Parts: C-alpha cells; structure tokens; sequence
C-alpha cells in the first residue's frame, strides 16, 4: 500500500496527470471543475435532460511493464431522491471503461471499441481528506495487458457525478 | 447545463 511496492502509471492530482483529458461531447457533458491545493474534477450532471452519453476518457498510458493494473476512483453523487424533479431516468452509477493501445495519439476510438471494465457505484467503501470531503474510493483492476499501453475512459448517461481524482499504478514483483 | 455542481452541491 506504499510507493516502495507500487509503480504510479497516472495520478489524475499530479502536474503532469490533469492534462490530456477529453470529454465527448466536448461541452455540456463531463466539464471540469477545480475544486482546491487545486484539484481538477470532472463533473456531469443533466439529470433533467433525456438521453444522455457523456463519455470522458484520459490520454494514451503506457503499462510499462505491467500485466495488470489497479484504477482507484474518487468520487461523489447524488442520489436521485436528493433531486426532487429529475426525469424518471435519473441513474446514480456511471461505466469505466479500456482500450488496449500500441498507438499514442489515438484520435477515433469509438465506443464499441472500448471495453467495459465495471460499473462504479456510491457504496460502502469512501475517504475523507477548512472543511473535509467525504468521496466514495473504488478500486478495480484489469488483465492480462498486452499492448504497450491503453486509455482509460467514463461513461454517464444520466446522472449527477464528480469524478475528483484517478489514480492508476501496478504491483511490483 | 448541470443542474448541480459539487465543490456542497450548489445549482
Ligand atoms: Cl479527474
């Protein structure tokens, strides 16, 4: 559970892990949202409007050397009793999704290219870092990877959520 | 157009 064992492959709250994200729609959908110590969330919450497919996905990742990697997700929602008037679609989950890629400057993956890896839910697990947020921690993991790398993405369609930190790493030997 | 945004959740 220390840095001496595991091997940071992303850390979405580090300098150089905030960029590269793209959100599809580009607008409208996941929009970030700074949050502070700066932390860049991405956020989506049209629990009015019907019909959603908000996608979100991170830029190319190189596994190194790893035949399985951890993706532990921070986050937070509402639950749609909290939103009194919302359609009768509202969702309280959201979809994390893969892509196995040797190329680092993909510009086409399409949904049905991308691989499932679970639906995140608001459960039993969270943490707690003026004032103290209390977010839902989930930890999933995937293998055997094959490529030299892969991207990481989120799917919404239809709730309120905020994505506040990613943090992607592998075991060591 | 999100009906709400954390930061507490405010419109
Ligand atoms: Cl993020």
């Amino acid at each position: 559970g220390s840095h001496m064992n595991e091997v940071t492959l992303l850390d979405s709250r580090s300098v150089q892990g905030e960029l590269g994200w793209i959100a599809s729609p580009l607008e409208g959908g996941w929009e970030e949202v700074s949050i502070m110590t700066p932390i860049r969330t991405y956020q989506v919450c049209n629990v009015m409007e019907p019909s959603q497919n908000n996608w979100l996905r991170t830029d190319w990742i190189t596994r190194e050397g790893a035949q399985r990697v951890y993706i532990e997700i921070k986050f937070t929602l509402r639950d749609c009793n909290s939103l009194p008037g919302v359609m009768g679609t509202c969702k309280e989950t959201f979809n994390l999704y893969y892509y196995e890629s040797d190329n680092d400057k993909e510009r086409f993956i399409r949904e049905n290219q991308f691989v499932k890896i679970d639906t995140i839910a608001a459960d039993e697990s969270f943490t707690q870092v003026d004032r103290i947020m209390k977010l839902n921690t989930e930890i999933r993991d995937v293998g055997p990877l094959s490529k030299k790398g892969f991207y990481l993405a989120f799917q919404d369609v239809g709730a309120c959520i905020a994505l506040v930190s990613v943090r992607v790493f592998y075991k060591k030997a | 157009x999100p009906y709400l945004v954390y930061r507490e959740w405010s419109p």
